């Protein structure tokens, strides 16, 4: 859950 | 509206191409100096993203790409019988003659049929110049070979008014056969028929299913049925006898047309199948005739790359629905759709499709039943009121050999009938190794009506069977504890007569003539021998414990060990060396000394 | 009221997965229905699911293939979802999206609503009063329904749900015959169904039973094949409860709703939360999968000053058997009681296996009473469930203490035990049992015994019942 | 028992089927009475058409509010050929209204190449500057809109008021 | 051929971990070779992996570090790895990427391949049936290799997979002995051995080995110590298999791959695909792990008009010994089966330890009988399968109750299954066997319970071989 997180607040820059 | 674009990146097997706009969603395109084959996945402005077909090694940034206006698709035309395809339908044998080579040339380009070969065409006599016509009607018939005669007909979606009609003689694909003129405008038609993959050919009506399927394995033949028309899955960590059932359904059933469509296979297994399958041989009408005549293999090994693992089950159903529209009846089997599920998986995250459940994409389920679901029988389109249907059978690799899995829980949740297999039962080499307690068919009660109107005895008995054989491992479950110390007579009755089920009706060995296949009404009469057996054993000990002179199982074994001996070797009753009557008269026969030795004892 | 001619736009900024995104949109809202028309000339409607400045982005339901960035037609309604409900609507059969599919004309709508519905308000419930009859004696007898209760049905892969669905279907009904038959013939319930997430063999199954039932002048259809498009999965339970809340709160009718397959619905949900980007919750599940399942649950019971009513039976499977799955656990904590099949039942071929021993009820003390039903009902459920379970803890115990340790009185429970799954339970498919007749198989069965041993039942109905 | 069984079912079956033929005969005749009332209403809207004096006035307010619709700063306007000179006073007449209630100033411009299929009954289509916008405004459509809209009522009158409707909401 | 001078730049965007990112860079070509020539004077080497417009990607084999932002030159040599490979090459020593270190000379070029290898049309495949001696009668006799196949070994830390290996190695050989002498000896074996992340104590006993067996000269090395970059790890194999197939198919000899600790192949994808920041899969491994081992398992088989083979034995360590884990499991599903290193068998001193039960080997069915190598073959193994399984079985009853329930029976099984841990498995560093003995053994095993009691193997084959 984390990981996928971050991947998806990586992609908004 | 151009025709040149450019490759503007490239990440593994996704690529990013600029400058093309005029495009849309699952179109072709080409790729390179070397011409791959692409699809569209993605879009966005004038940018686009492309999935590859074949390996990408090499393609630099500003090689060309010609776009192609049609969706993937697969040529369907005479000479496909008795042939091997890759998963975009790329014959391979072809391949190799034209080479004279061992590898794949990266970007090939060979017609998936022959263009240069001649077969006879017959016209259908009955449509003169002038004559109306809609889709889906045949005109003309072509001998594939002695066993099928490969009926042609127009596409559907299509009509008009006849033209022109070649008498019959040789033609091949490259001329026109066929000449229609619709209301207004004019076109030509060859023998071949081009349709998009990702597409349900329409039909008529579809009816329910009504006539079983026949099979060698008695098992889940007697126990869960499945019908012809139907859909079922084989789980399994590997084909566990899966490629033996095939082939038997082959040697032995009403089916007409076997496609069977290989995914992740591995090579030496796929070099199994190329060799042995061709040399297989059955009499038709006393003449022995390769099974290729009736067969399609569409081969795709584990290293073949991951947009065809996708294509080639779509290509595989469609040449079966094809042949279905045909009027024949099929029958396809899958292969390890586990590694399809997880080739999808695998091209979703490139392209940064959030995943859902270990990975898996939430749409899996989706094109799990939009695969499945085309499975059925139906009435036809077109004038001749033909008749058709289409049975699948699956294959699931789950991970770990249980119902965790997304891919098991979603197939399980759809597919019609379930055949679970025993690992334990795998590990104890009675096969066929079902495990009779986590498996289902929602076709008992539609068949019960067929059953009633030819054999009037097989509901009862099966019944009976389910309930002795479950009474036995509900005793199991009970007797692990005490050491069988608390087994009574009516218990040790029960036990006796589900083991003897177990160990000569519920196992059978295909090396040899006596096992490779039971009929019906084989099946059928040893199962009222069982029954007949278990009910004159029971009455007998209740009649005496009730009145006076208790029989139990030592006198039984004593008296009528003949008769058990021979109902263990009823197993052995060849019909490959003996023929029907005589293998029936031996089943009464014995039931009859069954009666006599039990009158004797009472 | 509306008169402003609709927009098109021509603007496609791109395309991903079952999404479409574009912009340069006037004034656009969320929740409003979008047309579509591809190069070939094919139809698709669609649903507006992000909106930002001008630009717009729209789920489309038909599923994504071949939309051309220039040639692209995308025509707004500028309007919401709205059902066209209608009483006349008994004796049809829809697809998920609601077009006829049985060779039948549109629905000349008689008005027209909102497809998500309103909540009702807590002030304006009424309890529950009187029970009703599904024609299957085990569930009568032994587990009441009343009038508003939402009982869901746990079953799972490989069992024969759909069957007892489908009995439930041709045979619900009222019980007020009680006086009279004359004062009975004034009927007004009416039965909406809505097979969700169901295979094609199982989608033809209902059709036809149904129409061979002979009833079907009562009875809506909502079908949406595996095949339909998964968001429509989605939209058939909000039709479904539109239509059953206007013939009740509008026709002042008695409905009864049966839903199917919710785990196919979860499943729907789920890939409609993860094509919307949104992070998961537990289990790969949304977390406001509990708001939806409520906000589907709670349209029913019943209104003050409104002669009506709307009972709820949906139905589910649980993976694996695993009673600790969130579908099921949410379920249970949403709604009032609970009714179980059990594999070992049916793989005793036994129909239906409804298996009491775990099956509960919450509204079974208040539903049923003196008037409504007899003065015998409470008392014989109660010694009933008692006897059954003697009578399988004590085959428990024969089966190590031995049957001739056995009191003759045992043999009387294991009787009882073998008689009680040989008649109460077993039916089959078509013997439509009334709750009179249950109740009389009832004290038939616990005949066997003497009023001594049966301790549950006062002494008052005993001088009454117990000698016949 | 298991015969009469049988021929009482079955007899059931057929009763069943033919009642419910008969139903949907009963509806699909009520379907065919309101599309051919809708035909009508299209013709005589069609004949409705041809007074001028009148018309003039309802190409007035569907230009104008054709206008309002789209809002962009380039405008082009599509009618039927015949139909140019009448097209020509509404966009006269249309121009300033709209600037001053808009406190903006646009362009519009009419073609004279393309025209609308003479197989429409009449009205106008609009478009932006990069023709990807467009509003369609005809009496079709706008008939359609309207009887879709309005059904409900029309059934109301056209059969009277449903027996068992007991409130209105 | 390309003739066009090479280009060379200076514009390092960055570095970030292990990769270094370049701008300005005209037509880029992906997974082209690039040199590093950093200040101090030394070389090092690096593979595009991903390019976008002016931007592009690599990765260093050697490791960063000192990489400075201007004074580095980044030369392109607009080709994909091709690598020279020749006969010559037996006799040698080379390191990770291809460098010898046996103080040689560089290599010298036959032939320039292409690293990632142009799949052969799966229809011109052979199937294999013909059966390679080890000596190891847990191995052959119960799950028998035969030339062609691709059969790993699983094992963990602390067991003696890596001598097991150097044994295998050492007495490979033929089945059919039994014609005359002359056609049995031509046979032999080239051997390629491919160590990734092993420490230097493995990779000299190997080199001591190999010498002491004096087939140097048909044994071929890459040796990839754990002190050594880690990246260089993912084109370890692919250089050995090139050779391999090279050896095959073009010298038409009969080679032999094996390849260690995969483990560490699999780490180092993780490392690369996590530098990447690539969308994961399950248990941080990239999604797309499978697609890899298949490219690499798959190098292996036979071909029709040609005389060579590739026979590959993998081997892996198994983290925390559980089967379950994804290295492991998608081993067995591209393979074909497994051997299991059994770590409790390794704990009671016994060596081979290998658990029989498990191992599977798919192509052993039609690799055996009459001709090949005998018509008393499979039942032996069946059978002696099944009394291996109903002990264990014995043994975990006896766990849960005891000798008191049990009977004679059970105390022969367990005595089977003691003799059977002691003569069947145990073999010692250099006992040598042969089939037919091993065959021999497994009747003499066999022959402790009656023949009536065995159901697996006809009576056929007891009328002749039983009796003794």
């Amino acid at each position: 859950f984390y990981r996928l997180k971050k991947i998806q607040e990586k992609k908004k820059i | 509206e151009s025709t040149f674009g450019y490759v503007h990146g490239v990440s593994g097997p996704v690529v990013t191409a600029c400058d093309m706009a005029g495009a849309a969603m699952y179109e072709l395109v080409r790729v390179g100096h070397s011409e791959l084959v692409g699809e569209i996945i993605r879009l966005e402005g004038d940018m686009a993203t492309i999935q590859v077909y074949e390996e990408t090694s090499g393609v630099s940034v500003g090689d060309p790409v010609l776009r192609t206006g049609k969706p993937l698709s697969v040529e369907l035309g005479p000479g496909i019988m008795g042939a091997i395809f890759d998963g975009i339908q790329r014959p391979l044998s072809d391949i190799s003659s034209q080479t004279q080579s061992i590898y794949i040339p990266r970007g090939v380009n060979v017609s998936a049929l022959s263009r240069d070969i001649k077969w006879e065409f017959i016209p259908s006599k009955n449509l003169r110049v002038g004559s109306h016509i809609t889709g889906g009607d045949i005109y003309g018939i072509v001998n594939e070979n002695s066993l099928i005669k490969h009926k042609i007909m127009l596409p559907p979606r299509n009509r008009g008014s006849v033209t022109y009609i070649a008498p019959p003689g040789n033609y091949d694909a490259s001329d026109v056969v066929l000449e229609l003129e619709f209301e207004g405008v004019k076109e030509k038609f060859s023998m071949v028929q081009v349709w998009p993959v990702r597409q349900v050919r329409p039909v008529t009506e579809k009816l329910p299913a009504n006539h079983p399927l026949l099979t060698g394995q008695r098992v889940l033949d007697a126990l869960f049925p499945c019908v012809q028309g139907g859909t079922t899955a084989i789980p399994g960590a590997f084909g566990c006898g899966k490629t033996v059932i095939s082939q038997s359904l082959s040697k032995y059933s009403n089916s007409d047309v076997i496609i069977y469509v290989g995914c992740g296979e591995r090579g030496n297994e796929m070099s199994e199948v190329l060799r042995d399958f061709p040399e297989l041989t059955m009499e038709v009408d006393g003449k022995v005739e390769s099974i290729m005549k009736r067969t399609a293999l569409v081969a795709n090994t584990s290293n073949m790359p991951v947009a065809a693992r996708e294509a080639s089950i779509y290509t595989g159903i469609t040449l079966s629905e094809y042949f279905r529209d045909m009027g024949y009846h099929v029958s396809m089997m899958a292969d390890s759709t586990s590694r399809w599920a997880e080739a999808l998986r695998e091209i979703s995250g490139r392209l940064a499709e959030m995943p859902a459940d270990s990975g898996y994409p939430a749409y899996l389920g989706a094109r799990l039943a939009s695969f499945y679901e085309r499975a059925g029988r139906v009435k036809c389109l077109g004038n001749p009121e033909r008749e058709g249907s289409v049975s699948i059978v699956g294959a699931v690799s789950p991970p770990g050999g249980d119902f965790s899995d997304p891919v098991t829980s979603a197939t399980l949740g759809i597919v019609q009938v379930f055949w679970g297999l025993d690992k334990k039962l795998a590990q104890r080499k009675h096969f066929p190794s079902v495990n009779w307690l986590i498996s289902y068919s929602k076709y008992m009660r539609a068949l019960d009506e067929y059953y009633d109107k030819h054999f009037t005895e097989f509901v009862p008995l099966r019944t009976k069977a389910k309930e002795i054989l479950q009474e036995e491992e509900d005793l199991a479950e009970i007797v692990q504890l005490v050491g069988k110390a608390s087994l009574a007579e009516t218990d040790k009755i029960t036990l006796e007569v589900a083991k003897l089920i177990k160990d000569d009706f519920l196992q059978q060995n295909g090396y040899t003539p006596y096992d490779r296949f039971c009929p019906f009404y084989k099946t059928v009469g040893m199962l009222s021998n069982m029954i007949s057996f278990y009910d004159m054993a029971r009455r007998a000990v209740e009649t005496t414990a009730q009145s006076d002179n208790k029989i139990t199982w030592s006198i039984i074994r004593e008296h009528m060990g003949e008769i058990l001996y021979k109902l263990s070797s009823m197993k052995f009753k060849d019909p490959v060396k003996d023929g029907e009557a005589k293998i029936k008269a031996d089943y009464a026969q014995l039931l009859e000394d069954m009666q006599n030795a039990f009158r004797s004892l009472e | 009221y509306l008169s402003q001619p609709r927009l098109t736009y021509k603007t496609v900024s791109g395309v991903n997965g079952p999404l479409v995104i574009l912009d340069h949109v006037k004034f656009p809202r969320y929740a409003e229905i979008v047309h579509l028309t591809l190069p070939d000339g094919t139809k698709r409607s669609g649903q507006v699911l992000e909106v930002s400045g001008s630009k717009a982005v729209v789920q489309v339901f038909e599923g994504t293939s071949g939309i051309d960035a220039k040639k692209t037609s995308c025509e707004f309604t500028g309007d919401i979802l709205r059902t066209p409900v209608s009483e006349d609507m008994l004796g049809r059969v829809f697809n998920g999206s609601g077009k006829p599919i049985d060779r039948g004309p549109v629905v000349l709508a008689e008005d027209f609503l909102d497809i998500m519905g309103q909540p009702i308000n807590p002030q304006c419930r009424i309890y529950p009063e009187e029970m009703i009859q599904t024609g299957i004696s085990a569930i009568d007898g032994m587990n009441s329904i009343a009038r508003g209760q939402k009982i869901p049905i746990f079953s799972a892969a490989g069992l024969p749900h759909n069957e007892i669905a489908a009995q439930i279907c041709r045979q619900a009904g009222l019980v007020k015959k009680s006086k009279d038959v004359v004062d009975y013939s004034e009927e007004n319930f009416a039965i909406v169904f809505a097979a969700m997430g169901v295979n094609m063999e199982t989608a033809r199954f209902f059709k036809s039973d149904f129409e061979e039932n002979g009833s079907m002048d009562n009875v809506c259809l909502f079908l949406n094949l595996a095949n339909d498009p998964t968001i429509e999965r989605i939209i058939t339970p909000r039709l479904a409860l539109t239509t059953a809340e206007f013939l009740a709160y509008q026709c002042e009718k008695h409905v009864l709703v049966i839903l199917t397959d919710m785990s196919s619905y979860a499943e729907a949900l789920r890939e409609v939360s993860a094509a919307r980007e949104e992070v998961p919750g537990r289990r790969g599940f949304p977390g406001y999968m509990y708001t939806d399942l409520a906000t589907i649950y709670e349209r029913a019971g019943r209104v003050e000053g409104r002669n009506g009513s709307i009972t709820q039976i949906p139905i589910l499977t649980m993976p694996n058997d695993d009673i600790t799955h969130p579908i099921p656990d949410l379920t249970g904590y949403i709604t009032e009681g609970q009714i179980y099949v059990d594999r070992q039942l049916h793989n005793r071929q036994i129909y239906p296996p409804i298996n009491v021993l775990p099956s509960l009820s919450r509204l079974m003390k208040s539903a049923i009473g003196e008037g409504m039903t007899r003065k015998d009902h409470a008392d014989v459920s109660n010694q009933l469930y008692a006897c059954y379970a003697i009578g399988k803890d004590v085959q428990a115990m024969k089966a190590v203490v031995g049957e001739e340790a056995l009191t003759s009185d045992d043999l009387l429970y294991l009787e009882f035990l073998q008689k009680f799954e040989k008649n109460f339970i077993t039916q089959g498919p078509y013997e439509n049992r009334t709750v009179y007749e249950t109740l009389d198989i009832g004290w038939q069965l616990l005949r066997i015994f003497p009023k001594e041993m049966l301790k549950r039942i006062p002494q008052s109905t005993l001088s009454e019942f117990y000698p016949r | 028992e298991k015969k009469e069984k049988q021929i009482e079912q079955q007899k059931k079956i057929q009763m069943s089927n033919l009642m419910n033929q008969a139903r949907l005969k009963v509806l699909r005749a009520r379907d065919d009475l309101i599309t051919d009332l809708l035909n009508e209403a299209k013709q005589r809207l069609s004949k409705v058409v041809k007074d001028t004096t009148r018309y003039q006035v309802l190409l007035d307010g569907l230009v104008l509010q054709g206008l309002y619709q789209l809002l962009e700063p380039r405008m082009i306007v599509r009618c039927r050929k015949q139909d140019f000179p009448l097209v020509k006073a509404a966009v006269q007449k249309a121009i300033p209204m709209y600037k001053i209630a808009t406190k903006k100033d646009v362009d519009v411009q009419i073609d004279q190449e393309a025209y609308l299929p003479e197989e429409i009954a009449g009205g106008v289509e609009i478009y932006n500057g990069d023709r990807k916008i467009k509003v369609s405004n005809t009496l079709e459509s706008r008939l359609d809109l309207i009887a879709q809209q309005m059904m409900p009522e029309v059934r109301g009158a056209l059969f009277g008021a449903n027996a068992n409707r007991k409130f209105l909401d």
